[PDB]
């Protein structure tokens, strides 16, 4: 049986970037924007099954769901070339246009209140899969839709779905420009518990990170978020490369999750993707995959702390000699060119895949890294610190206590706040040589 | 060629629409208790029928003559013109013959089904809804019968014929091709002596299916007793078709060592319609206890 | 166990899994049958379907040259 | 045996669909607008065969307006017609689409009407039925058709009553304040005087030209072209002998297991402009059904009622042209492995396939086309709209003043109560027949 994931894009960000994903993964299987399959893709090995549906005709449809409380966006998705790759009929967008307002609480109410239809969206799809392994949220924690009404998504898919993996692209907002959302780290702490009780995976996408690697190795001044989200379908497609080719190991996202998440609550998984570069040996790759200038998510290299990798996986898409593979795992290893976590045994594994017949690809050897790697926690410790310094001034929460979930108290920030200082110390203790006795 | 294609219109009943004439005519003259087995009766019809059409056929085509039964003792002759007959035998004609009887009963039984009417049971509620079911499930059963027989054994034996006879070279060779397509009509049509235990089990489901056609046609008011001889004819054709199911799984595991496709293949269509005449026999069932 | 069914029911599970991936196009489907080395064909037997499996492939002239039965049986391993 | 059907082409919208089917007809099988062969197929199933060799339809056109009679005099297949078979009520106000004043009219028309049809008999060596091509919602084609159906019931109780009855947009605000009333009185005429009554939703078949020929705002000319592509498709087995279900008895048959059971979803194929060359693939049976099989391309909208587990009652794939028989095999079974569609709860998993061949005088881009006939319990979803439809009507007594004028509503609304009744009862029976109770 096939293993669906539908896709959630969840507010403007969300939206745009599974958008963009969309059009990367037409570009990369030959399917029009009008779903009509390109002539050059009639014999491609790639099994669309697993992402895309297949319509009678032939048509690839996205299994893509965009939810968003204000037309906008949706109109702006069904008014590009692409609009015709989703179903339009697996599309429930809000018609009260007045959003969450960047506040998690107002978003998860907006999840209650239109719970029924989007449930009932879910389930068509869902009764539409053979096999649904799962749904992947692209939304941002901080963000209102994303964070609000993805937490409400949350609970109520942690309800319905039982059965089937939650995974999330979450993008984390800039974290050194001041938000104009004096309340985003509460958001983000609140969906974070959400993540933290209700979701299976969170890929911290980290828009700082992702501004920092655009101007210091994209040469970019001032990244827009066209490029930004240019770079983060470049990394979504590298993570559906193994969807997108047949392999013969590791064709299903129960094996890649098992390999990059031993800890359910320490669920956190770092990317790094290769190249990273404005317009070679698998050693050579792995080596600069490797270099932590190259490295798309600012965590914190703590030297008090001595974070270490849990597992890293590295995804090599081209014509890549095994032999130099095994020669190049031989080398990293000697060279000791990366810290392991000391609880368990250092996962590294290496995938050798073919790119898309599709795709034009200037380079003839990509790579992916995805690694799990105790610095996180400086993340999390900084997010932490950010709640702290904003309910330390009780600033803006007049209207916080206009909304249901912080209208008696912050009993919820309370959690969420004891939440990620849990989330810090297995972090910590994960840094231990305890840990696997922790 | 000519000649064949006139044998298959005729002998297989690729005259679709004069066997289907032929066939309303057998019937309609079985339903008014007619002497549908006149030879004087047959003739005139099969003569008009070829003569409006064929000419040429219709000096060769000539009509000689359990509900199922009603039509044995009908014989087909179709005139071979020299020296065609050298190759068509008498042997190969009583083949032929053969084969025409099997297509016209089961075309017979298809037109029964078909041309019955909701409204001749309905003027003539529980029973008649039960006689519904029964009827839903027959036609289910004949359906899924006469698609089966068209498709494997008369359309297969038919694309095949004309192709190794367009290929055939030699006389000898076409006379092999004639005969492997004969044999493989005869083998769909279960005439091998293997086959005698599933053929009876069909016909023994023919008959059920005539009998409740015949109930069909004598309304409501026999239906009270129809819903328990439809429903014991019904169980015992379910019965039937499955017993027939586990023959057919026995048989595979007796013929694993015995290469035979074809059967493999009328088993792998009538496992789908063995099981739906099981449960559709199971429909008339229901409603006499 | 398997029983005398079990590669009949496993070779239209293969036919149904290629059409749930989409692979009804390759004519090769109908050249390769999952085998079931089973003592109860006669008529120990494998514990398990698992214990019980094996693979056809159909060779096609002339590559029967290459693909003798020592060949086969090395691949079945 | 021939099976002789005379069309009777009622109303604006059956007239039209008539004009359109015999222009699609003569073009299919090189038959001159005069009814003459241009330079193998069975015209006495739908034409008459004049002494001259004229190939003359089998079809009775009956309009209460004269606006298409004479457009039909006035189009170039006035000649295949006798003009002598052609009744026309001189008062060319129509029911006004009120089936009770519709009715009083075939019931004024009623000699002018049985004449045609008593003609039409006698030009039919085995005149199985009547086929009525008329709209439920219309004036003629309802009222008129309801009375038609009701002396046909009555003069032929042994042959067939066949209906291709239009429905009106379920989804638009009909014009006819009145229509829930007048498909009502229809809806009883063909539950009590009809054999089967084909529904033919204009909002779902444009929905299907839309979603499948590509056509942008499908017009009534596409729609018209759609309908004598169908009534083709129905012939197809007349024109090009078969092996299986080369009749209408067959089909019906084939089509209704449970008598009160006998409205029929419609399926049709290929559902595309002739400009979809589909690439050198050749469609298998089973790639062909699983085409068909798109919702997106069925042209009858059925509703997604969450109460109803609506299921199919059975499929049945008329495959014209190039079909090989194992291919078939295959579609059947892979429909039935991959659980394709969902099937009625108290019958076996009904899949029929006819092969066919194609009309060798119609040039077919495609070698192979197909009609679906489906009776699918989601079929009473789109009955259950026409009835609330009416329901909203009858509690509104909306448009009724008309109909408290015409006699069938004349002392009372009880035909349109009992109609509304039968219709409730047809969807319950259609949900049940979904459910274990449908007994």
């Amino acid at each position: 049986m096939p293993r669906e994931i539908i896709t959630l894009q969840l507010g403007q960000c969300g939206n745009q970037i599974g958008f963009e994903f969309w059009k990367q993964l037409c570009a990369e299987h030959g399917i029009s924007p009008e779903g009509i399959v390109e002539e050059f893709a009639t014999e491609g090995t790639d099994r669309k099954d697993v992402f895309f549906y297949q319509a009678d005709d032939e048509h690839y449809i996205p299994r893509a769901v965009l939810l968003d409380l204000e037309p906008r966006v949706i109109h702006s998705i069904l008014n590009s070339p692409y609009a015709k790759l989703y179903n339009p009929e697996n599309i429930y967008l809000s018609e009260h246009g007045g959003g969450a307002g960047n506040n998690w609480a107002s978003g998860f109410s907006q999840g209650e209140k239109i719970h029924e239809d989007i449930f009932d969206i879910i389930d068509r799809e869902a009764d539409g899969s053979d096999s649904l392994e799962g749904f992947v949220l692209c939304h941002s924690i901080a963000g209102g839709t994303g964070s609000g009404l993805g937490s409400y998504l949350l609970e109520r898919l942690n309800d319905r779905y039982p059965k089937k993996l939650v995974q999330t692209y979450s993008v984390f907002p800039n974290q050194d420009e001041m938000s104009d959302v004096v309340v985003q780290p509460y958001n983000s702490l609140l969906t974070l518990k959400r993540l933290t009780q209700n979701a299976d995976c969170v890929v911290v996408l980290d828009n700082t990170a992702l501004n920092r690697i655009a101007t210091d190795r994209l040469h970019i001044q001032n990244p827009s978020f066209s490029q930004i989200n240019q770079l983060v379908s470049t990394i979504m497609s590298a993570s559906t490369t193994t969807l997108r080719y047949p392999g013969y190991m590791n064709n299903d996202l129960i094996g890649l999750i098992a390999s990059l998440i031993p800890t359910p609550r320490l669920h956190f998984l770092m990317t790094g993707y290769t190249p990273l570069t404005t317009d070679t040996t698998v050693l050579d790759v792995m080596r600069r995959l490797l270099q932590p200038k190259n490295v798309m998510v600012s965590t914190g290299r703590d030297r008090q702390t001595n974070h270490c990798y849990i597992a890293i996986l590295n995804i090599i898409q081209g014509e890549v000699d095994p032999t130099q593979v095994h020669k190049s795992l031989q080398r990293i290893r000697e060279r000791k060119l990366a810290n392991f976590i000391p609880w368990g045994p250092a996962s590294i594994q290496v995938a050798l895949s073919r790119k898309s017949p599709y795709l034009p690809s200037a380079h003839r050897v990509s790579g992916l890294m995805m690694a799990n790697h105790t610095s996180i926690s400086s993340l999390f410790e900084s997010s932490c610190q950010q709640y702290d310094k904003l309910r330390k001034r009780e600033a803006f929460l007049e209207q916080f206590r206009k909304e249901d979930i912080f209208k008696e108290n912050f009993d919820e920030l309370d959690r969420s706040r004891e939440v990620v200082q849990e989330l810090i110390d297995e972090y910590h203790a994960a840094t231990r040589p305890d840990y696997i006795s922790w | 060629v000519e000649y064949l294609q006139a044998m298959r219109n005729f002998f297989l009943m690729e005259g679709g629409d004069t066997m289907y004439d032929f066939y309303t005519s057998i019937f309609d003259k079985i339903r008014e208790k007619e002497t549908w087995q006149n030879v004087s009766f047959l003739n005139v019809q099969l003569q008009e029928a070829v003569g409006q059409r064929y000419p040429e056929d219709s000096s060769r085509l000539s009509i000689s003559f359990l509900p199922v039964h009603t039509l044995d003792g009908l014989t087909l002759s179709y005139k071979v013109p020299w020296p065609v007959d050298i190759v068509i035998s008498l042997e190969c004609q009583k083949i032929y013959n053969q084969v025409f009887l099997l297509l016209l009963q089961i075309k017979w039984a298809k037109y029964s089904l078909d041309v019955l009417l909701f409204g001749e049971l309905a003027s003539s509620r529980q029973q008649i809804h039960r006689m519904f079911l029964l009827r839903v499930k027959l036609m289910h059963f004949v359906n899924s019968l006469h698609n089966y027989i068209m498709t494997r054994i008369l359309h297969s034996t038919g694309l095949e014929f004309q192709h190794q006879v367009e290929e055939a070279k030699d006389l000898d060779q076409l006379i092999k091709i004639h005969y492997r397509y004969l044999s493989t009509i005869h083998d769909r049509c279960l005439l091998r002596e293997k086959v005698s235990f599933v053929k009876e089990a069909i016909m023994k489901v023919l008959n059920l299916a005539l009998m409740f056609a015949d109930g069909w046609q004598a309304g409501l008011g026999a239906w009270h007793g129809i819903s328990s001889a439809v429903t014991h004819g019904w169980h015992g054709t379910k019965l039937n078709i499955f017993s027939a199911v586990n023959t057919s799984d026995l048989i595979v595991i007796h013929f694993h060592h015995m290469q035979l496709r074809n059967r493999n293949l009328f088993w792998t269509v009538l496992k789908p319609l063995v099981y739906y005449l099981d449960k559709w026999i199971l429909f008339p069932l229901g409603i006499i206890g | 166990p398997p029983t005398a069914v079990t590669e009949h029911d496993v070779n239209v599970a293969f036919q149904q899994s290629a059409h749930k991936v989409l692979l009804d196009d390759d004519n090769l489907l109908p050249l390769l049958h999952l085998t079931i080395e089973y003592h109860g064909k006669e008529h120990e037997a494998p514990a398990s379907g698992w214990a019980a499996l094996g693979l056809s492939y159909k060779v096609q002239w002339p590559l029967h040259i290459l693909f003798t039965p020592a060949v086969l049986e090395k691949y079945n391993v």
